[PDB]
DNA sequence: GCTTGACAAAAGTGTTAAATTGTGCTATACT
DNA sequence: AGCACAATTTAACACTTTTGTCAAGC
């Protein structure tokens, strides 16, 4: 009764519709006017709102980007699945979130086909919304999805946040190759630009260089024989190491 | 006394890794990076950060050069930067290099 | 929490009694029959009088209305039955939705002439659908239904056996018990276990994860990568010292340059010879290579 | 390219997300349980993400390096370096719209200002707890009044 | 258990050398989806080109040529009418259609 | 240097049986 | 659970052609 005159909706589709019938320039002009004349706790709100309104208006953005209609899926090797000896699979947790999303999406897609009471389709769409929310940022809205052990699964955002994310990666330091360590003593006969170095550690650090430099002088048939000779500590190497150090 | 030229690497994170009969690899921490920067030595820092810890296509490409006696390829942009873009785009964030 | 909003929403619906669904089923079938007759009228054309069509279309609408009414009336039974399948493999709402699908199936496959309580027949479907779900969508690595049956059977058998014996049974024991060989029961046991999560901290403080301790058993050794190219080049050098033909003969035989081997006659196809004229040359060239001078440079790459 | 000047961020329109993928996934399957190989059309799929074995298709009609850049007409799996399973993305075509949470459940809720709705009133709408008016035909609602 | 437990990947790695010359020749086809899309797909030179292709878009597309071999073999999905026809005889339904009809005709 | 002849082991090729996997179904009442 | 049945994939076996082999000779 009276429906033919207006239109109503619910959920993300309703919000997308609202954003479609949204004129940004008019809202920006209206906020300009409100900040021009008004004052008190009516120009602070106006100015705040105008902040994001202008953020959307200036650049070549579009509010349509805030309502998803196609969800990307990260490459497989960024959520690996590796088989620990004994035939035991170990994987990330994003697999379960993607599986929940896809299952609920397919279930809604099938349920729409048959056609069913609105009471069910709405619950299904709400479940799908909550699944996507748990995917992008777990624990934000509601109680976080948890796996065996009643622990929260690491969502996509956890790839960037915390001291484990990509941003905080190169800052926390990382162990490197061609390195060693040892106890120190005094070298009172060394010059200011020299230092002692145990021949074993020198022969381990410089293994590739000596491996090469003992191929020119035909002390080994090929790089493989050279590597074997070096790992065996043959007498020939000690002459080359002094030339490469 | 320890040392490591090239040993085993962890599978999940490609940083070096050792055990009983494995070298292990030394840890170039943070204050060491601060000192390196205080020297202004950019190439040494990047080398300690890229072709010695994670960049799998860099470690082998430098080992081959060394063993063949060619020049060590100039450190470019690591491959650990074409993964941040994907991890972002997985959030519907369109980041473009200008 | 949405489980509460859903319970609230379902509550508002009014339950049904003995004979109400008796009438709803009649209305459903009448609407279906009128819809079917629709096509008969479409082909036979002759759109009946305004009322002759309007009344039938209203009866059809009544069909869908009654169907939705029954679905809403039984949603509560669905939830009541599905509220005791939780804690293992699936979320409460997914079970509720699978039960709703099962109830739709039941209502589609219900009969009102047999004179039975609707719930009695609906329970079968509402339980089967939930079980098939828990079987299909409960494991990261999917396992077909027939295997899940044997897995659950073996789980229950092992539970009962440990209860009676009061201790952990043995594989061969159940194999003798479950009418299968010990190898088959060990295989099913293998399939039983679920993948290990790769995130939780490793049992203590607390920053390192289970990931940084996995050493690949097939890692890409750099020395081998460098060695392969040198091996190719050394093969090329060694084969460049033989006859003009024998080099290409051996190559096409082992498929070095092109990449695909060739049969004995296939190579001679371009050399105008037959099986023997090719095989003799190939063998003699192999004997040539076996010479110490040739194998001195290659023996190490092996 | 080794020449950077900036690094710009922006929202991804729904028309881009489907312009990055190499296929749409439609089965929540990771790998077969007995043969340990990626399923078809599911996660880990080899036709939409890449080959699991260097220069090898799924069926196995092309194995060596001689076949690069070509696509097996049986399993549609392009043959190339197995390191492309670390650069290809897929997508999922949702059966109904879904709002990015970073902008609704934040502080301040970006939509709350873009649309001027109370956050506790927007949550009711986007979680199917209340209806919302999306358009009114003032013309007819005026004359037909 | 913090230790060195060795696992393994799924796949394989070959130390073969990339080469951009002397590779098998290929042939390109141009399939097209239902919503007017153009997708180019390579194929082996000596390969049986297929008739339909699950395109990058996500929906099956036909070729650029005019083969149009067969849109057939489809099987209609078991609907509610088939399930009613199973457990019911037309006559009964017909009779029912009459009775309820009267109720609406007689209000 | 090169062919013919017989000749045997290997690989297709086609067919048929086994197992494998997916789908439908079960009617006291239970909300 | 459990069963009943259909569709699909894997294996097993006969058989025929191909591919490698040796003896001989010219
Ligand atoms: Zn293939």
């Amino acid at each position: 009764r009276y429906g033919e005159y207006f239109t109503g909706a619910m959920g993300a589709e309703s919000i997308q519709k609202l954003i479609e019938n949204f004129d940004i320039d008019a809202e920006a002009e209206s906020l300009r006017d409100v900040i021009r004349n008004g004052k008190g706790q009516k120009k602070l709100r106006a100015l705040k709102r105008l902040k994001v309104v202008a953020a959307f208006q200036q650049s070549g953005n579009s509010p349509m980007g805030m309502v998803l209609d196609a969800v990307p899926v990260i490459p497989p090797e960024l959520r690996p699945m590796v088989q620990l000896d004994g035939g035991r699979f170990a994987t990330s947790d994003l697999n379960d979130l993607y599986r929940r999303v896809i299952n609920r999406n397919n279930r809604l897609k099938r349920l729409i086909d048959l056609g069913a009471p609105e009471i069910i389709v709405n619950n299904e769409k709400r479940m799908l919304q909550e699944s996507v929310d748990a995917l992008f940022d777990n624990g934000r809205r509601g109680r976080p999805v948890t796996g065996p052990g009643n622990r929260p699964l690491k969502s996509l955002s956890d790839l960037l946040k915390g001291k484990q994310g990509r941003f905080r990666q190169n800052l926390l330091g990382k162990r490197v190759d061609y390195s060693g360590r040892s106890v120190i003593v005094v070298g009172p006969q060394l010059k200011l630009h020299q230092c002692g170095l145990p021949k074993l550690m020198a022969l381990e650090l410089f293994k590739p260089f000596v491996m090469k430099r003992l191929v020119d002088l035909n002390h080994a048939q090929n790089i493989k024989s050279a590597k074997r000779m070096v790992e065996r500590q043959r007498p020939q190497v000690w002459d080359v190491l002094e030339e490469v150090i | 006394i320890h040392a490591r030229s090239t040993g085993p690497y962890s599978m999940i994170t490609q940083q070096p890794l050792g055990g009983k009969a494995q070298f292990g690899g030394q840890r170039f921490g943070e204050m060491e990076c601060w000192a390196m920067q205080a020297y202004g030595a950019a190439y040494t820092l990047q080398e300690l950060l890229t072709i010695k810890s994670d960049d799998t296509v860099g470690r082998v490409k430098v080992y081959e050069a060394i063993v063949k006696g060619e020049n060590i390829p100039e450190p470019g942009i690591p491959e650990s930067f074409k993964v941040l873009l994907k991890e972002l785009q997985s959030l519907c964030l369109n980041v473009e290099v200008l | 929490d949405s489980v509460r909003a859903y319970l609230k929403q379902i509550g508002k619906v009014a339950l049904l009694n003995a004979e109400e669904e008796v009438e709803l089923a009649k209305r459903i079938e009448a609407g279906l029959y009128a819809t079917q007759l629709m096509t008969e009228l479409s082909e036979r054309g002759e759109k009946l009088p305004a009322a002759q069509r309007r009344d039938m279309m209203w009866i059809c609408r009544d069909g869908d209305r009654a169907k939705n009414h029954l679905l809403e009336a039984n949603l509560r039974l669905v939830v009541s039955l599905a509220k005791r399948y939780t804690g293992r493999g699936m979320a409460f709402l997914d079970l509720i939705q699978e039960g709703n699908l099962g109830l739709i199936r039941a209502v589609e496959k219900f009969d009102y002439t047999k004179g039975y309580k609707f719930s009695t027949y609906a329970t079968w479907w509402i339980r089967q659908a939930i079980t098939r779900a828990m079987a299909d969508q409960a494991r990261t690595i999917r396992i077909p239904v027939h295997m899940v049956e044997v897995i659950n059977k073996l789980g229950r058998i092992q539970r009962e056996l440990l209860q009676d014996l009061g201790r952990e049974p043995t594989p061969e024991e159940l194999a003798k018990e479950m009418d299968i060989t010990p190898e088959k029961v060990l295989e099913i046991q293998q399939y039983a276990r679920e993948p290990i999560s790769l995130d939780q901290t490793i049992g203590d403080e607390g920053d390192s994860q289970l990931g940084d301790f996995i050493e690949d058993s097939e890692a890409v050794v750099a020395v081998d990568a460098v060695s392969f190219t040198l091996l190719q080049d050394q093969l090329q050098s060694v084969l460049d010292t033989l006859s003009e033909r024998e080099a290409g003969v051996v190559r096409l035989r082992f498929g070095l340059t092109d990449g695909q081997p060739r049969t004995l006659d296939e190579i001679g196809q371009v050399y105008g010879v037959t099986r023997e004229r090719i095989r003799q040359i190939e063998s003699k060239t192999m004997s040539k290579l076996r010479h110490p001078s040739r194998s001195q440079v290659l023996r190490d790459y092996l | 390219v080794n020449f950077f000047d900036e690094l710009r961020i922006g929202l991804a329109t729904a028309e881009d997300i489907r312009q990055w993928s190499y296929g749409e996934v439609k089965k929540p399957e990771t790998i077969n349980y007995r043969t340990l190989k990626p399923e078809k059309d599911g996660l880990f799929c080899e036709k939409i993400f890449g080959p699991t074995r260097d220069w090898e298709c799924y069926c196995g009609k092309y194995k060596r390096v001689r076949f690069k850049g070509i696509i097996c007409e049986r399993c549609g799996v392009e043959v190339t370096r197995a390191k492309v399973r670390r650069e290809r993305m897929g997508h999922i075509e949702l059966a109904a719209p879904v709002t990015h949470i970073w902008y609704f459940k934040g502080v301040p809720s970006r939509l709350g200002y873009l649309l001027d709705l109370a956050p506790k009133d927007l949550e009711k709408i986007i979680y199917f707890a209340a209806y919302v008016i999306t358009s009114v035909d003032e013309e007819m609602r005026h004359n037909e009044l | 258990a913090d230790r060195v437990l060795r696992g393994s990947r799924l796949g394989a790695v070959s130390y073969e050398t990339d080469r951009n010359h002397d590779l098998a020749p290929r042939q390109i086809a141009r399939y097209r989806t239902d919503n007017g899309e153009e997708f180019e797909v390579p194929f082996a030179d000596d390969a049986e080109i297929p008739g339909t292709w699950l395109c990058r878009n996500g929906m099956e597309g036909t070729l650029i040529e005019g083969d149009l071999p067969e849109p057939k073999k489809v099987k209609p999905p078991r609907t509610h009418w088939d399930m009613l026809l199973e457990r019911r005889s037309i006559e009964e339904l017909e009779e029912l259609l009459k009775e309820r009809l009267e109720l609406i005709r007689s209000r």
